[PDB]
RNA sequence: UAUCUGGUUGAUCCUGCCAGUAGUCAUAUGCUUGUCUCAAAGAUUAAGCCAUGCAUGUCUAAGUAUAAGCAAUUUAUACAGUGAAACUGCGAAUGGCUCAUUAAAUCAGUUAUCGUUUAUUUGAUAGUUCCUUUACUACAUGGAUAUCUGUGGUAAUUCUAGAGCUAAUACAUGCUUAAAAUCUCGACCCUUUGGAAGAGAUGUAUUUAUUAGAUAAAAAAUCAAUGUCUUCGGACUCCUUGAUGAUUCAUAAUAACUUUUCGAAUCGCAUGGCCUUGUGCUGGCGAUGGUUCAUUCAAAUUUCUGCCCUAUCAACUUUCGAUGGUAGGAUAGUGGCCUACCAUGGUUUCAACGGGUAACGGGGAAUAAGGGUUCGAUUCCGGAGAGGGAGCCUGAGAAACGGCUACCA
RNA sequence: CGGUAAUUCCAGCUCCAGUAGCGUAUAUUAAAGUUGUUGCAGUUAAAAAGCUCGUAGUUGAACUUUGGGUCUGGUUGUCCGGUCGGUUUUUCAACCGGAUCUUUCCUUCUGGCUAACCUGUACUCCUUGUGGGUGCAGGCGAACCAGGACUUUUACUUUGAAAAAAUUAGAGUGUUCAAAGCAGGCGAAAGCUCGAAUAUAUUAGCAUGGAAUAAUGGAAUAGGACG
RNA sequence: ACCCACUCGGCACCUUACGAGAAAUCAAAGUCUUUGGGUUCUGGGGGGAGUAUGGUCGCAAGGCUGAAACUUAAAGGAAUUG
RNA sequence: GCCCGUCGCUAGUACCGAUUGAAUGGCUUAGUGAGGCCUCAGGAUUUGCUUAGAGAAGGGGGCAACUCCAUCUCAGAGCGAAGAAUCUGGUCAAACUUGGUCAUUUAGAGGAACUAAAAGUCGUAACAAGGUUUCCGUAGGUGAACCUGCGGAAGGAUCAUUA
């Protein structure tokens, strides 16, 4: 149906093309699914050789990831928090790639209190000495702090949601992170 | 042209899968990757000294070079990142046995390492398909002045 | 469609067909060597002219450099074994003066008269 | 048209068959293998029109069901599968085994081989790369993968193959002077020394190989097959033995020999 | 195998045309027709319409058998000989026909996919499923559904509704399983040279990150972190790394997830080897399946260059993607393929755009000195189409039409 | 052509041409140098714009590396067959190269291999000898790589690689001849055995030589070239 | 201001043409079947027709641009004798 | 001699042409929108595991929570898995409806041509200085050729008048 046909487009100079045969499978490209967060579905389709390509659909969490650590969790997703595409995506709260977002942030806290356990927002004899080698390794940056603290850190997913199924994503952190903080404040 | 801004796009352009790393203290902060093109083309500085991320540039990107490495001048530089060069040649007709000068635009591709003008000698080599008509990227403007820092006549 | 089973028209008429003297020279030939058609006549001038232009397409490049040298040999190895040509001439420049009248004589229908047998021809 | 093909038409069918242009409409196609469509020789072509073992299609069928037929040291019941170059064939019964390798002409051959050298079978490269669990691994252009090659096999180098178990007896490296055997059109199936390579970034590395006649002559790469350094070659090549004489040199040798 | 004649004149020589002349795997027809080989043959007009019949189905030692089938006789006290039927598997996307579209499209050569899918093909290959470790499905988990048994309908049809049983390589779940090494946790002692009893996690696919994936050469001073051997002046030495022209490649790590994929509750022939004398533990030749990597058959794009006539088509494209960009969305994947926001490009007298084509492209064909002209529906190779135009199921591969849905005719 | 001897109409006999074929129609190619690039015409036969300007086009003067030597490879005619109708040199030849030297670089180096002796370290296996080589510190690099550095770019032409097969030309061959086809051929006729070529296709791309031809380019604010 | 000789520029004649040309003639209309210096334009039997149409230009007249169907064996040109 | 036109008859070619003409196809506004695919739900039905009480005659190897067995098996009910019609948006978009528009066809009353002509009228324009020399351009006029201005050209009826 969608097809993505370089038939089409009339041409370079002008020339509308006329229609070279009736359009292929081959050149097919499926209705977008522009997945939501509001119960956990998915279904998967028969695309080329076979390949089972699930398409998320209404998925809640995905696996979001730290930089200076190298950590990720079954961390559940908030909202569509800001879409540098289409502005269109951030109130129907369709998640999709590159889309930062707000990270429920609880399981980002309570693997840090194994990590290092200094906590964020504000036993046992020889473990003492690990939290001792460990800790005042990073400082974290500020923003990511007072994030942990509201419970919502600002990722930036990168899975294709409609290809994939799985909904991971990105801990947003230093420039980047920065960047979409300044166009949050003026969207807001 | 255009240009110099680096951000300033509704999103925010890194080079994807590339990193800064903010516990670690460089002096250059950004980790400016970039690619060794081949084929006996030079990577010029001004990519790797440069700031502009760029996806469908060969040496600050995923572009890679292959195939025809085609040339011919540059008439048309007026849009943002591309260029149409120019391919003259001829066209033998046997029927009479003679040549046609015939034409061909070539829309290609900039990577604004370069610094690209209207009546500029230009190498530049297939790639991915970059745009609808760009198939084609800047490699190496070979009139790099063509009698620019000298005009001047007047002694 | 297993293949097109090539054919020629092989055999192939004159360019124009009322030249009264070559009316008269083809009667000549069909009586002298007892020839049914005009056809058994230009078979021959054809199946002869195609060797006249092979010749004429060899001398045109050196005698010394390859094709010229082989196919020529080869086409000259062809005639004399087929018996047309002299051993005398095996010179291909030879060839391409060899004439319709020198191909029928080397014919089935005439070395039976001229090894006797038949008598009168015919 | 909506997927592969599964015909192959006479005309179509590749010269090296010598298929014939009559007598069939269809060709076999040789089905998927090792070997490239063009580049490989189905058994039917082998066993019919080049041995004449079976008068016709049925009898090679049967032939491969009775199945003394071992391309490669498997069976094989394939009638159209791609025996192509370097593919030891043996037939058991008549102990006539045949490497498949390209006469002079172009056109494949039966070299009616040993007992005994038919054991091992030369293949090239193609890849060096890695796969998973970090194990190297090496492709001979003919058919197989070997895995856990000696590091210094490198591309474009021949690998003698043990054939029967499918292992690495030894290895030819590619370099300048070293006897090389051709399969490229025009080249193919010549023999000769190597003297250049020239490198070209991008359009095809081209090699300059003089024969024993020392009659100079090019080919790529990929056309090109080392079969040993000069002198000893690793196979036993034809009557003719990669020479390729001109036209009138081989008028000469068949008007020459004549023994009733 | 380069060839010219008749015709305007009272006659002449030209311009010039007409007429002849020869040939066409170029059509038609008109006569005539004994044989041999060979042999095109509803393209031209209507890609107009179609009765009838046929042209695609397929089982092996080897997926599913109490046909209330056939066998029948010297393996069945769960089965074993043949096998209709049916599900599963695979195939039906091949071939065949045709030429309507279609004029940078197709198509030819040329590259490329470092930009992708690929059942089949033949090569490769998964001790990690366990989740505290003093009594647990694993020598085998579940109920269905078909063919069947009948109960039927109908004016029709390769229409199938209910119940009863009955399977699977069908559909779901689901066990073992080490040793080591590496990463997260940890009863204290003794004032340093600090150092450890022991607890948890670690396949494959998946996802994003993040790091490695190096390589132009020799020799220092010492400032912060401060390690090994101390023969207590101090030494520090042997310190890792594939491929390409070229990578964010191959590949390897740290982090996890996941409506947690895959890791055989599968099958036919063969009946060997040790006695801890159980019917114990053991083992051959095959089949299919199954993972990504390969290869093959291919597949989509794509590079360059190349078309018939028309200026009685000079501008065209850009509201309704035109040209470029950033991001996404989709796709197997690249991309104005689609969407948002932005910029104003893009082609053009080196004929853009438009129109025409009694145009499918190419191979080729006829003609035949050389140069050429015209033809190519048509035996091969591409491409299209199956009354039109759409839309899609299954499937590795279909925008299938000897599949289906629809609307028009 | 046909108005009473019509050689053209219509019939018999002759006769011609072709002949199991030949006619007719339409295309079409040739003939048509009546489409013309090769290759046409334009004072009057058709045809020079009334004139000039003029952008695209197309075209565009001459000039830069010529000549001489010195050897050294071939390739056919010669001089006899030196020979068992074929072969190997010399007396000779033209022709095509190659190396160089001529005020002359052929792209240059960072290194690998320095093959070689320009050598001379012990000087002699040895006819009275500069016939001949076991032999290694300085070191001729073209005998090859394997990496830089950066190439004035084209057209042009070369041989090469590729331009599916059938077609096309064409080699081999007794389909009986052919048109064709890829067959075939020879034994004890107990087994053996040649084949199934070669060429073209020149448009574009790729390869390498050549440097005339033609264009293009470089130092005149020298911001030039070298070290 | 002439004469006379030769010269750059202009406008035209005479004779032979050995050169062209169908010839008339032409020193260019030569250096063209011994076919190639460069370029632009026009013509392809006669008519139908400089018409029909469509542009486009004009106040209009008209221009520029420009057909075929149909038709026909000649239309011409140059010269020869009448 | 040749000959040129107006006007007549007899056929056919094209041309224009009111027709609010007609058709076919190509594009195309607005409205509708078939049918699938995805999507929001929807749940006819089919079942597993829960120890959920039986009658069961050893319902696990001899009265007894059977020396209680995937026990006899339905009221459970909880927890699933699969799962039809139906259905909320999208999307692709046939086709229709009612227009609009290009191209090709094709009736068309009428007009106005042009060509063949058996051969008729009216003149006799041109060709001879064709009896006003022809022509061309261009205006006007006529019954037709034609004529007449103006300018031009000789293809002129002149390569010629010297002082
Ligand atoms: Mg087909
Ligand atoms: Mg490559
Ligand atoms: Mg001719
Ligand atoms: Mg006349
Ligand atoms: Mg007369
Ligand atoms: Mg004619
Ligand atoms: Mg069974
Ligand atoms: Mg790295
Ligand atoms: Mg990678
Ligand atoms: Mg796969
Ligand atoms: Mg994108
Ligand atoms: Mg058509
Ligand atoms: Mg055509
Ligand atoms: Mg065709
Ligand atoms: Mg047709
Ligand atoms: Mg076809
Ligand atoms: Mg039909
Ligand atoms: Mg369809
Ligand atoms: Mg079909
Ligand atoms: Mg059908
Ligand atoms: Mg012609
Ligand atoms: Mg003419
Ligand atoms: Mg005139
Ligand atoms: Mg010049
Ligand atoms: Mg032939
Ligand atoms: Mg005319
Ligand atoms: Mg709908
Ligand atoms: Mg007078
Ligand atoms: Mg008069
Ligand atoms: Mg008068």
């Amino acid at each position: 149906g969608i097809s993505r046909d370089s038939r089409h487009k009339r041409a370079a100079t002008g020339a509308k093309r006329a229609q070279f045969r009736k359009k292929r499978k081959f050149e097919l490209g499926r209705q977008a699914a522009n997945t939501k967060i509001g119960t956990k579905r998915i279904h998967p389709v028969r695309t080329r050789g076979g390949n089972q390509k699930f398409r998320a659909l209404r998925i809640e969490t995905g696996n979001f990831s730290w930089a200076s650590e190298g950590v990720a969790r079954k961390t559940r997703i908030t909202g569509v928090v800001y879409h540098p595409s289409n502005n269109e995506l951030v109130r129907t709260n369709t998640l999709t790639k590159a889309a930062i977002v707000q990270i429920d942030a609880t399981p980002f806290r309570q693997w840090y209190e194994s990590h290092y356990g200094q906590s964020l927002g504000k036993t046992s004899k020889n473990t003492e000495r690990k939290w001792a080698a460990r800790a005042a390794e990073a400082k974290i940056e500020h923003a990511v702090d007072s994030q942990f603290g509201a419970g919502r850190l600002y990722a930036a997913i990168s899975s294709r949601p409609g290809q994939s199924g799985r909904c991971d994503g990105y801990i947003l952190e230093g420039e980047e992170l920065a960047f979409y903080l300044r166009r949050l404040t003026a969207k807001k | 042209s255009t240009e110099l801004t680096v951000q300033s796009e509704r999103a925010f352009q890194k080079q994807p899968h590339i990193f800064t790393n903010p516990k670690a203290k460089a002096n250059r902060k950004t980790k400016r990757w970039y690619k060794n093109v081949g084929l006996g083309f030079k990577t010029p500085k001004t990519a790797i000294e440069g700031s502009y991320i760029d996806k469908k540039c060969p040496f600050t990107g995923l572009v890679s070079i292959r195939g025809k490495i085609l040339t011919g001048t540059v008439v048309s530089t007026r849009m943002h990142r591309t260029i149409v060069i120019r391919r003259d040649y001829l066209h033998y007709v046997p029927k009479y046995n003679r040549y046609e000068k015939r034409h061909k635009n070539v829309p290609a591709h900039v990577s604004p390492a370069f610094r690209v003008q209207v009546g500029d000698i230009v190498t530049v080599g297939q790639c991915r398909p970059i745009s609808k008509t760009v198939r084609f990227n800047v490699l190496k403007v070979a009139s790099a002045t063509g009698k620019a820092n000298k005009q001047f006549a007047k002694f | 469609p297993r293949a097109p089973r090539t054919y020629s028209k092989t055999y192939s008429t004159p360019k124009r067909p009322y030249e009264s003297a070559r009316l008269d020279a083809e009667l000549k030939l069909a009586g002298e060597y007892g020839l049914k058609n005009k056809r058994e006549i230009y078979r021959i001038s054809f199946q002869l002219s195609k060797i006249r232009r092979a010749a004429r397409d060899l001398l045109t490049r050196d005698e010394k450099d390859p094709k010229r040298l082989f196919e020529g040999n080869a086409l000259i190895r062809r005639l004399v074994r087929i018996g047309v040509l002299s051993e005398d001439k095996k010179k291909l420049d030879y060839v391409l003066a060899l004439k319709v009248e020198d191909f029928l004589e080397r014919r089935l229908q005439t070395q039976v008269y001229k090894l006797g047998l038949a008598k009168s021809v015919h | 048209a909506r997927g592969p093909k599964k015909h192959l038409k006479r005309l179509a069918a590749p010269h090296h068959w010598m298929l014939d242009k009559l007598s069939g409409c269809y060709a076999p196609r040789p089905s998927a293998g090792p070997h490239k469509l063009r580049e490989s020789l189905p058994l039917i072509v082998f066993l019919r029109n080049r041995l004449k073992y079976a008068l016709n299609g049925r009898e090679v069928k049967a032939i491969l069901m009775q199945r003394h037929v071992k391309v490669d040291g498997k069976v094989r019941t394939d009638t159209t599968f791609p025996a192509g170059f370097m593919d030891v064939i043996t037939l058991e019964a008549t102990n006539e085994n045949f490497r498949l390798v390209y006469d002079v002409k172009g056109r494949f051959a039966v070299h009616r081989i040993t007992d005994e050298e038919a054991s091992y079978k030369l293949a090239k490269v193609k890849k060096v790369q890695l796969g998973k669990k970090g194990i190297p691994y090496v492709v001979t252009h003919d058919g197989r993968t070997i895995r856990y090659p000696d590091p210094n096999i490198k591309v474009n180098d021949t690998v003698k193959v043990d054939l029967a178990t499918g292992t690495i007896t030894d290895f030819i490296k590619f370099d300048t002077g070293k006897l090389v055997y051709v399969t490229g059109g025009r080249n193919l199936g010549r023999v000769g020394t190597i003297v250049h390579r020239e490198r070209h970034e991008g359009g095809f590395d081209l090699v300059h190989i003089k024969d024993s006649l020392e009659n100079t002559f090019v080919t790529r790469l990929n056309n090109v097959f080392v079969i040993g350094e000069p002198g000893r070659p690793w196979i036993s090549l034809p009557k003719g033995k990669g020479i390729k004489l001109t036209i009138s040199e081989e008028r000469d040798r068949r008007r020459a020999q004549h023994g009733l």
